[PDB]
């Protein structure tokens, strides 16, 4: 689609 | 020309422009999708009137460009943007302009068009795309 | 807690977040860069009063993070992130807040933190960072 | 640096 | 899935 | 050690390592997806040997790891990575070795790993992971 | 033609390609960066002879392709890229081949190009490339 | 420069 991905690291906290 | 630079963002909401059918393109002002909220960037204004105004309104993010063409010529001895198209994977829009000059095409097979810079005095000097997965 | 998103920007210029060295880490309002211009994103308010602010204001751009580390651990029952540290090229801010529990630690050998997401509540429940270049 | 960097193609219009 | 993806830009010869 | 870098590629087929549940992860050995080829990378040996092997095979391109996580700590004072623990969409390899010290880990809420680089003497002395969408 | 798809790599080293100054482009093969290693890849043959060579050897990793550029047309009856130039920002190679029927030209203001993908059967039928930091 | 450049994390096990 035409959203732009991103790299995402995580979560910490769970 | 006044060059400008809109910078990144993650998406492309909705393309105003100006052109007219005797010269070339004029000012423009794209509105930017940021991590899913419109943003209207700054309009980048000709140093003149006189030109046809053209709203390409985009169903994001369903739809999104897939190629940029158009023509590059001579306007009063400075070369310019003189024709613009843009093919989303929905339709067509375009052109609009003078169709006249050296054309120039960005197809895109995979990747999104991000964000624009340029120069604008009486009319488009010349453009960049940032384009980003 | 409640979920946010800031997304990705291009940079980042300041980060303010509140601690209680008792509990854990509450809310957060990062400073983004969005194309050279500095971006407030929304503050991400701790459901509760009580807590010690700190504002790190990064020298943008010559000063970036290289490294966010911190602890895990149980606050009346609920896991939240209780510590955080960030080093940056030039220095370390923190330890702030509790540092006992589980350790975590993101070194960035390459690459540029550009946008946070998670949720608070009372406190920090969880966060991740959006990476790139 | 701090700055993110981007994949820019062009210009055209020279 | 787990296939790296990549910015491509073309093709010219159409 | 003697350190290493296998670089970037499109992918991870099979990953293949030792370890010592007295000791601490030894030699690997990756295969990685080159645009749709296996492609199988140096093998990073041990100083040493008596260990245990390991062979993840991951069914490429479906499956891929989604967080990589294990223990560091000294054995013989140095220190080094003393467990694994690759958890795909699939399934989890692991955790692999002695699973005391210090924790870390990786998850990865998008994006994926497509190189690994570090250091390896008597075992692991560390490793930096590559990412990229 | 048969297509073909080299995929993503690090870089490019050399570039070697036919031309035939009264048709088109025929056959090329690439030798690209595959993390510091030098990486021939597949060749991608013309059905057909006749063809002068060039073999553009790149002075990896200070020079780089900063432009692509050529013609499109027919050559009996097939649109095929007649010529190319590749611009570095050490020096210009080309044009190679018949610099008439439709222009193209993709600058490159920031990134890198790692890879190339297309068809060819008597000649070189189309091409995209793949961009990257 | 000509080099593809990669994000890195880690590394783990200093
Ligand atoms: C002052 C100004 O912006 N003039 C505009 C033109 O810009 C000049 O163009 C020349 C080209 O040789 C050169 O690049 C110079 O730096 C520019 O100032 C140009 O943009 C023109 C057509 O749109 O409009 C003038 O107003
Ligand atoms: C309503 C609310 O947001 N409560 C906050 C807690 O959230 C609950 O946590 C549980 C965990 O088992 C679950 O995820 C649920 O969806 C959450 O609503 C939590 O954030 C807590 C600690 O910060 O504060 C509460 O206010
Ligand atoms: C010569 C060699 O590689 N020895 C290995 C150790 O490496 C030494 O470790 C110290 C740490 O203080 C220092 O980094 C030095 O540069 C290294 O040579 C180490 O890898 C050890 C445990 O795996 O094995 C030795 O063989
Ligand atoms: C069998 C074959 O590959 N023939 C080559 C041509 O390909 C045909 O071109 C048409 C175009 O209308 C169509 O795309 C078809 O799928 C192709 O097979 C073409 O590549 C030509 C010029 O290089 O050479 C033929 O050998």
């Amino acid at each position: 689609n035409g959203k732009s991905q991103s790299i995402i690291v995580g979560p910490w906290g769970d | 020309g006044v060059t400008f630079d809109d910078g990144a963002y993650t998406g492309i909401r909705e393309i105003n422009f100006e052109y007219n059918s005797e010269t070339a393109i004029g000012g423009l002002r794209v509105t930017y999708d940021l991590n899913g909220m419109p943003f209207v960037a700054e309009d980048h204004k000709s140093f003149i009137t006189g030109f046809k105004p053209v709203k390409i309104s985009l169903e994001f993010p369903s739809e999104y460009i897939v190629e940029v063409s158009g023509y590059v010529g001579k306007v009063e001895g400075y070369t310019v943007i003189r024709s613009l198209t843009f093919k989303t994977n929905k339709q067509t829009y375009g052109p609009y302009g003078v169709t006249n000059g050296t054309p120039f095409s960005l197809p895109i097979e995979n990747g999104l068009i991000v964000g624009f810079k340029g120069s604008i005095g009486y009319w488009l000097d010349y453009f960049s795309i940032y384009l980003s997965l």
